[PDB]
């Protein structure tokens, strides 16, 4: 009954049922979450 | 004999009851480790165990070892029958 | 009690209002960053006897803003609770002074008249009201906090004009918030608020103040 | 009791409890009571033959 | 033991659940992604 | 004045009052410079036995070794100990227990009340 | 060196100080006046407060409080031959003065025992079977979950308390 | 970036979940294009540069016709693209990956291909995707017994209570809870947290004492109670002028040296505390802790003068011993010795070997962890424990998000919200997508007002009427509409 | 259908409320009716007033049938005629000889003298029952008949079975008083033997 109020917007922002914006884009990418994968950056490496 | 230690931050009740249950949950890991070596990669239960479907070695203990300690809420079963949880019990009694 | 430690305090929060009017963008000296506390009761000369002024002592004036319109001010009540009094020759020194800014900091209660006086104060002049409790630790420092930036109103005007965005679309942010008052924003102004992201690496957002 | 034993006393009916500890005997004979049968063991043996 | 599948060929290892699905590193996902549905619902009620 | 002393004053709980069995209240005799005790009820009034009229803060004594009469001996469910001589009478079957109550006594320490006739002694090893 | 002073609250002190360190001969043996070695902890206490306080008061009463104990005789002995001088004496740094045979003993083990009141919080666990490929040390953590759950197998999840890793039996 | 990273993962932990497997991809360029270690690498690295840097610009979410929308278009992407450019490198193609010209330029045609799919539709419905999945893993086990140790309290019930309480936006926590970190020494120095321990912990009077009784003394220093007689007699240098009129009833009360052990207590600390709060009409006085036992006696301050049935007024001012009895009454359940009055008299403990935190940077730049004593306190004085010293106020959390909203904001709460979400959803260890749970903190917050987003609050809500009325109120939106 | 046994008092903590501990005992009629007959004693957790006693948390504070508010048990003791302590006392324990047991009750001694009369403790009784004018024969009469008929019916509503009523409610108390105090332990609402 709360989450109801809210879906995409074509200018990617997320917004409401009165058109106010939620997001600047859904999920900070606009991307969708089913193409997302488990990876390891491995950047954090140990030794400089 | 009151020669028993509490654990720190503990009541010796509390230490106690936590010391019982190590025990009987190492034995029964201990004694179920040896079913998990006892079955033959034959049998359909090790079968379907590995497999991925529904089942497992702590099965294994409660099926052929041990189910283990029955507890209320995580506690040992309370003393209902006054200090006691059956007739069939002494008063006092704190076995497993 | 309020013997030795109380210094501490009184420099800790000196150090979180300068920070505070550093990071307002006033050009408060590095030593003044830097002090220490032997130092914070040597730059005063602090206790060579008790139940003093330091409260006066502390009293003082911010000066900076890469725009020169300078003139910030900073005054310390010895009342625990202030009364319009204090606020009447307050009003007088900052209009004698003829001040920009005036920083009032209040260490427990108020009269609502005087209260009201401070909100209404003048159309056209600022006074700013903060209570000593809150201001003894610097709530910008926890782990938390993004980071908020005021927006210039051509920078607002920039940011609906490129996104067409309406005003009501803004996010509100609620002027009683703490953050608001630290700030020192206005109603109908905008806060940059910089966030890290577990997805975009860096997200930004803002808020328009009611 | 030995009246109770002797059926002189409803055992189906009448409950008998003392209580050192409250230093109290409470009896009920009161509907509702849940009774069953046991075999009563006398000098750690059964008396039944 | 350890599981290893190249060009469409399984070299060796026994299969699990996390291999076949329903888990991050599945079989499963990635079929989905190249072959996409389509092929991946005929492969799978193949193999059933 | 020593650290090995103790406090056991005998406490007054109550007294009644001769003419009515009420509780008799402390009072000074200022012009006597005095302590006495008085019904409120009735005219009553009888000096004070001690300067102590009051005490605080209970419960932090062996109270399980009391409130116990021995009779509990005659329950077969609590269990005898092969361990012999009540403290008094040269004889085993000691009863034996915990403080087993509220304080309910993280104290696990047998208590031990010989059943032995002729001794109805209560203690602990 | 005897320090006079003109008031006579403070020299009351002094000689309440001088009637204290009358106690137990010992000021004899060492062969020390007390007198002088009371206007000396009082002075002391004076050069620090500068003022007839109750605070003031309450050291000398403090000193009082050391001077009349007949546990630790040694104690005055100690301050009496010099080896603790009034001014250092009056100076505290002694955390209640109990030195010699037993208060400093139990102040040790008191100190031990609400030392001990940290140790072990209230639990534990850990396993040690499982290797880390983080740190090598197999100090891991074990869970049993999952008892019915829906489709996914019940497994068994594996924590590394250290450097946080969490894989499955799976 | 490497440097940056370090920033942006104090975890140390590298692995997240991203879009497009580019080993998967890479590898299978290789599987295709049959690339092995004992073929030469023919590589052009200034390519893969350009290539990287084409591949940024192809990286388009928004127009880049302004710098500040290519910040935006910078920063949105900067994660993904410090994945791409940490595995793009030209030594990790020619080494690692072998990778030929030829096979780099169809995976880069490839990757692209990758990111245009993506993309989520524009219109979607999300709202209601992210509230089924909310509700799917509360399904789930979030009630499932407190199977937590943690050598510790069990604190912060588990799970759907505290969601449903959290729904409900409760002003206060069931379980309120506060994580107490410590600077510097006292990380390594139980002695010092101990003092803090000390410092913190809630202390009552009545924590605090052995016992107490009531005695007529005749003489305040002649006293009648004997053991205490040369105690009181030995004191002069107290005003004994204005006590030959104070009370001839005499209140005496005994202390805890256990407790005195038990928190680290003083005598006088006792005194002056009892006084400042009492004032000067109580009159104080103890014997040492040395003594056999801690007793403090007590006396009205009666001055002398008018303190005599000067105006009669027949009320009976005070009777003394009642008085007694009321400051008594007064003096165990109102003083607090030390403390907040409101956090009980908790600090658990637990050695920070417990988690990943605290993971700090090195000379060498890798990562390692710092062990340390911690207590978790049942209480939420955020300004006071902010306030306290020592304490880190930087890491220093509590359980009740309206504490953040009070003293550091919405978007603080923002944050916890959404930290504790996903702490009740690590526990169930079923992963949830976050984006989701970023949205979900959004929502709430959305308004900038912390209030129930349920029907409790949808009459402040600027929602449409027939929304309003569709919460079976109905009528009565719609009436006044 | 499981019900709870009757003319059986047990003693619950009532902690969730402004309520120390609680007493109840339910004194439903043998065959006549069985109207029920719940009394409570509840213990007031009033730990506190401000500098008019320091001590009300000592106060019980019965409640009685139909009444339109709870009173101290003591004032229906000086209903029952008992004016001497002592009486009363061995009404509560036949040793008294435990100072702990006396110093508890001693708050609930210190309200008894407020009323000493048992006919104006009737009319106490019967004020706080309703308001019948001025007429205070007829509140008395009725919280005569309430005290006979209304109170612990299952004893007898027979008049001179009314101080035998009086010993019941002593151990009652006492019963209370032990848990109260924590000598006693704390009846299940679980067990079966406590329920019909
Ligand atoms: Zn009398
Ligand atoms: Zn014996
Ligand atoms: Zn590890």
């Amino acid at each position: 009954k709360s989450m109801e109020s809210v879906m995409v917007k074509y200018d990617a922002t997320v917004r409401n049922s009165i058109n106010q914006v939620v997001q600047l884009r859904y999920g900070e990418d606009g991307l969708a979450g089913e193409s997302v994968e488990f990876q390891n950056l491995a950047t954090l490496k140990p030794s400089n | 004999n009151n020669e028993l230690e509490p654990t720190p931050g503990n009541t010796l009740r509390q230490t106690f009851e936590n010391q019982v249950n190590r025990i009987l949950n190492d034995a029964r890991d201990k004694t179920g480790s040896s079913a998990q070596k006892s079955l033959s990669e034959y049998n359909n239960f090790k079968s379907m165990v590995v497999s991925g479907a529904k089942g497992s070695k702590i099965n294994i203990s409660q099926v052929i070892a041990v189910v283990g300690q029955q507890n209320v809420e995580g506690k040992r079963i309370p003393f209902g029958f006054k200090h006691r949880t059956l007739p069939h019990f002494i008063k006092d009694d704190y076995g497993p | 009690m309020d013997d030795e430690e109380e210094t501490y305090r009184l420099w800790k929060i000196r150090k979180t209002i300068m920070q505070l009017c550093h990071d307002r963008g006033y050009l408060v000296t590095q030593d003044e960053l830097d002090q220490t506390l032997e130092e914070f009761k040597a730059q005063s000369g602090d206790k060579p006897s008790e139940g003093r002024p330091r409260r006066t002592d502390l009293t003082v004036l911010v000066a900076h803003n890469d725009d020169p319109t300078d003139q910030m001010f900073v005054f310390f009540p010895e009342e625990p609770k202030v009364g319009i009094k204090t606020i009447k020759v307050y009003c007088q020194r900052m209009q004698e002074e003829n001040i920009t800014r005036a920083l009032i900091v209040v260490q427990q209660g108020m009269t609502p008249s005087a209260k009201q006086s401070l909100v209404d104060m003048a159309p056209k002049y600022i006074l700013e009201q903060f209570l000593q409790q809150e201001l003894l630790i610097n709530i910008t420092e926890h782990e938390l906090v993004p980071e908020h930036v005021v927006m210039t109103k051509e920078e607002v005007t920039e940011l609906l004009a490129r996104y067409k965005l309406r005003e009501n679309q803004l996010p509100r942010i609620q002027a009683g918030d703490p953050v608001a008052r630290y700030f020192g924003i206005k109603r109908g102004q905008v806060v940059k608020i910089i966030r890290p992201s577990e997805t975009a690496g860096r997200y930004i957002t803002y808020r328009l103040v009611q | 009791r030995k009246l109770r034993r002797q059926m002189d006393i409803i055992v189906s009916e009448v409950s008998m409890i003392r209580d050192i500890r409250e230093r109290e005997i409470r009896i009920y004979t009161d509907a509702g009571r849940i009774c069953r049968p046991l075999l009563i063991v006398e000098k750690q043996k059964l008396l039944l033959k | 033991t350890k599981v290893v599948v190249e060009n469409g060929e399984l070299i060796m290892g026994i299969l699990c659940k996390k291999s076949l699905g329903t888990s991050a590193g599945s079989l499963v996902h990635i079929s989905y992604l190249e072959m996409g549905h389509d092929i991946t619902r005929l492969f799978y009620s193949n193999i059933q | 004045m020593e650290p090995d002393g103790t406090y056991e004053p005998g406490f007054v709980g109550i007294r009644f009052c001769q003419e009515c069995n009420n509780m008799l209240y402390p009072k000074e005799d200022k012009e006597n410079r005095i302590l006495l005790y008085a019904c409120r009820n009735c005219d009553y009034q009888q000096e004070a036995d001690n300067s102590c009229i009051y005490v605080n803060k209970i419960t932090h004594e062996v109270d399980e070794l009391t409130q116990i009469i021995a009779d509990v001996s005659q329950d077969p469910t609590l269990p005898r100990t092969e361990d012999h001589p009540c403290q008094k009478c040269g004889h085993k079957e000691a009863v034996f227990f915990q403080s087993h109550s509220a304080r309910a006594e993280d104290a696990m320490r047998l208590y031990y009340v010989c059943t032995a006739p002729h001794c109805g002694h209560r203690w602990t090893e | 060196r005897a320090p006079s002073t003109s008031d006579s609250v403070r020299l009351k002190c002094r000689e309440m100080l001088a009637a204290a360190l009358r106690t137990g001969d010992d000021y004899i043996a060492i062969g020390a006046d007390e007198e002088e070695l009371g206007s000396q902890i009082e002075e002391a206490i004076y050069q620090e407060i500068r003022n007839t306080d109750m605070k003031y008061k309450n050291r000398v009463r403090s000193r009082i409080s050391n001077l009349k104990d007949a546990k630790n005789p040694n104690l005055r002995k100690n301050v009496l031959c010099g080896n603790i001088p009034p001014d250092l004496f009056a100076r505290m740094t002694a955390e209640e003065m109990a030195s010699d045979e037993l208060k400093e003993m139990r102040k040790n083990l008191t100190k031990e025992a609400i030392r001990e009141h940290q140790m072990a919080k209230t639990g534990g666990t850990q396993t040690d079977l499982f290797t880390c490929g983080k740190c090598k040390k197999k100090n891991c953590t074990y869970t049993q979950v999952q008892t019915r759950s829906a489709d996914e197998p019940m497994t068994t999840f594996v924590v590394c308390n250290e450097c946080g890793n969490r894989w499955k039996f799976c | 970036d490497r440097e940056v990273l370090r920033v942006i993962f104090p975890t140390g932990d590298s692995k997240v979940v991203l879009p497009c497997n580019l080993l998967r991809m890479i590898w299978n360029a290789q599987k295709i294009f049959h690339i092995n270690p004992r073929l030469p690498s023919d590589l052009h690295p200034i390519k893969v540069v350009e290539g990287v840097k084409e591949l940024s610009k192809k990286l388009v979410i928004v127009n880049g016709d302004d710098p500040l929308s290519r910040q935006a278009q910078e920063n949105a992407t900067l994660l993904f693209n410090i994945h791409l450019r940490s595995t793009l490198c030209s030594r990790r193609m020619a080494e690692e990956f072998r990778l030929s010209g030829e096979a780099f330029d169809w995976l880069l045609g490839e990757i692209e291909s990758k990111f245009n799919q993506a993309i989520a539709h524009p219109g979607e419905m999300v709202g209601a995707l992210a509230a089924q999945s909310l509700g799917e893993p509360a399904t789930q086990m979030t009630l499932n017994t407190f199977h937590y140790a943690g050598v510790s309290a069990k604190n912060v019930t588990l799970g759907v209570p505290r969601l449903k309480e959290l729904i409900n936006i409760s002003k206060k926590p069931k379980t309120p809870s506060l994580t107490v970190f410590l600077l510097g020494q006292s990380a390594r120095d139980a002695e010092r947290a101990k003092d803090i321990l000390c410092r913190l912990e809630h202390t009552t009077l009545r924590k605090v004492t052995a016992n107490t009784a009531i005695y007529y003394d005749p003489n305040p220093q002649s006293t009648v109670v004997a053991e205490d007689q040369e105690w009181v007699n030995v004191y002069y240098e107290m005003p004994d002028f204005d006590v030959a009129r104070i009370s001839p009833w005499l209140l005496r009360v005994e202390l805890d040296r256990k407790h005195m052990t038990d928190r680290k207590l003083t005598m006088e600390q006792i005194a002056e505390k009892i006084n400042a709060g009492f004032g000067d009409d109580l009159n104080c006085i103890f014997n040492d802790d040395n003594a056999e036992k801690l007793v403090l006696r007590i006396r009205i301050m009666n001055s002398d003068e008018n303190k005599m049935q000067e105006e009669e007024e027949v009320v009976d001012k005070m009777d003394d011993d009642v008085f007694l009895r009321c400051i008594e009454s007064n003096m165990l359940t109102d003083m607090t010795l030390q403390g907040i009055e409101q956090i009980s008299k908790v600090y658990m403990h637990l050695p920070q070997t417990d988690n990943k935190k605290k993971i700090i940077i090195t000379e060498d730049g890798e990562f390692k962890a710092l062990q340390e004593w911690i207590l978790e306190t049942d209480g939420v004085s955020l300004m006071r424990v902010l306030s306290e010293k020592d304490v880190d106020p930087v890491r220093t959390t509590s359980n009740d998000i309206v504490e953040i909203f009070t003293v550091l904001g919405i978007e603080a709460v923002r944050k916890a919200l959404e930290r504790e979400l996903y702490h009740v959803i690590s526990f169930d260890g079923s992963y949830v997508n976050y984006r989701h749970l970023a949205l979900l903190c959004d929502t709430m917050t959305c308004r900038g007002h912390l209030m129930a987003i349920t029907r409790h609050g949808v009459n402040r809500q600027d929602t449409g009427p027939l929304m309003k009325c569709s919460f079976e109120e109905t009528v009565d939106v719609l009436m006044e509409a | 259908q499981e019900k709870m046994a009757t003319n059986t008092v047990y003693v619950f903590a009532k902690k969730d409320s402004k309520y120390a501990y609680t007493g109840e005992c339910r004194s439903c009629l043998e065959n006549s009716s069985r109207p029920t007959s719940t009394i409570w004693v509840s213990m007031l957790a009033r730990g506190g007033q401000g500098a008019k006693k320091s001590a009300i948390g000592q106060r019980i504070v019965a409640t009685l049938p139909y009444i339109k508010q709870e009173v101290p048990i003591i004032i229906v003791f000086r209903a029952l005629g008992f004016v001497s302590d002592r009486d009363i006392l061995e009404h509560i324990i036949y040793d008294f000889e435990d100072p702990e047991m006396m110093e508890m009750v001693k708050p609930s001694l210190d309200e008894a003298f407020v009323i000493q009369e048992q006919n104006v403790a009737l009319n106490f009784i019967g004020s706080r029952g309703a308001k019948p004018g001025v007429t205070k024969e007829k509140r008395i009469k009725y919280a005569k008949e309430v005290l006979q008929k209304e109170m612990l019916p299952h004893v007898g509503v027979s008049d001179f079975c009314e101080t035998k009523k009086a010993y019941f409610l002593g151990y009652m108390v006492h019963r209370l008083l032990l848990a109260a105090l924590g000598r006693r332990e704390l009846d299940d609402r679980d067990h079966y033997g406590n329920k019909r």
